[PDB]
DNA sequence: AAATTGTTTATAAACAGCCCG
DNA sequence: TTCGGGCTGTTTATAAACAAT
C-alpha cells in the first residue's frame, strides 16, 4: 500500500486513542502486504511513534495524535 | 581505533561546540569530523548523508541563515541553547 | 544544467524498561 | 523466587527519494 508508516499509525488512531498492538491490528486487518511476514515493521511501527512528535503517549499506553 | 565511539548527533555538537563564534557550515562540520577522526576519511559518500540527516531531523540543530553570503551555498548550524550541554558529560558518551 | 545542501520516509538494529511463564 | 526469554519503548545508524538553493 502507498502510505507511510506515518500515514498508517495516523489513519489507526483516527479509526481516538489506540494501543500498538491495536494499531498492529488495525493495518494487517485491512492491508494483506502487512500479514506476512511481520517481523520487522511492526519494528518500524514502534520507531515511528518513538520518534515523530506527531503522536501523544498517554497512559502499553495509548497512543493519541 | 575502528569507529570513534560518537554519534553523528555527537558529533555534530562538538562540530559547532567547537566553532568560535558556536556557528559553523555543513562542510565545516564534514571537516571538523575528518580532521580528527580518521575513521570518517574514507569513504565518506555515505556517513555525510547521515550528518545532513541528523541537522534535519533533530531539533536540537538551529539552521540559521549566513552573513553577507560569503561565500553562500549553505546556511549556518547552531545549537538549540535547550540542547547546549546537552551532552553534560564532555566525553560524549551520552545525552 | 550540476552540485551541494535539506527534508523526509524507510529498514534495521542496540538497548533500556516491563510483565510473565 | 530466580532465570531468561517476549513485548514496550527509545534511540541510533544507513540508505534512499526528493526537494531547495
Amino acid at each position: 500500500p502507498p502510505y507511510s508508516y506515518i500515514a498508517l499509525i495516523t489513519m489507526a488512531i483516527q479509526n481516538k486513542k489506540i494501543t500498538l498492538n491495536g494499531i498492529y491490528q488495525f493495518i494487517m486487518d485491512r492491508f494483506p502486504f502487512y500479514r506476512e511476514n511481520k517481523q520487522g515493521w511492526q519494528n518500524s511501527i514502534r520507531h515511528n511513534l518513538s520518534l515523530n512528535e506527531c503522536f501523544v503517549k498517554v497512559p502499553g499506553s495509548y497512543w493519541t495524535l | 581505533l575502528v569507529k570513534p565511539p560518537y554519534s553523528y548527533i555527537a558529533l555534530i555538537t562538538m562540530a559547532i561546540q567547537n566553532a568560535p563564534e558556536k556557528k559553523i557550515t555543513l562542510n565545516g562540520i564534514y571537516q571538523f569530523i575528518m580532521d580528527r577522526f580518521p575513521f570518517y576519511r574514507e569513504n565518506k559518500q555515505g556517513w555525510q548523508n547521515s550528518i545532513r540527516h541528523n541537522l534535519s531531523l533533530n531539533e536540537c540543530f538551529v539552521k540559521v541563515p549566513r552573513d553577507d553570503k560569503k561565500p553562500g551555498k549553505g546556511s549556518y548550524w547552531t545549537l538549540d541553547p535547550d540542547s547546549y550541554n546537552m551532552f553534560e558529560n564532555g566525553s560524549f558518551l551520552r545525552r
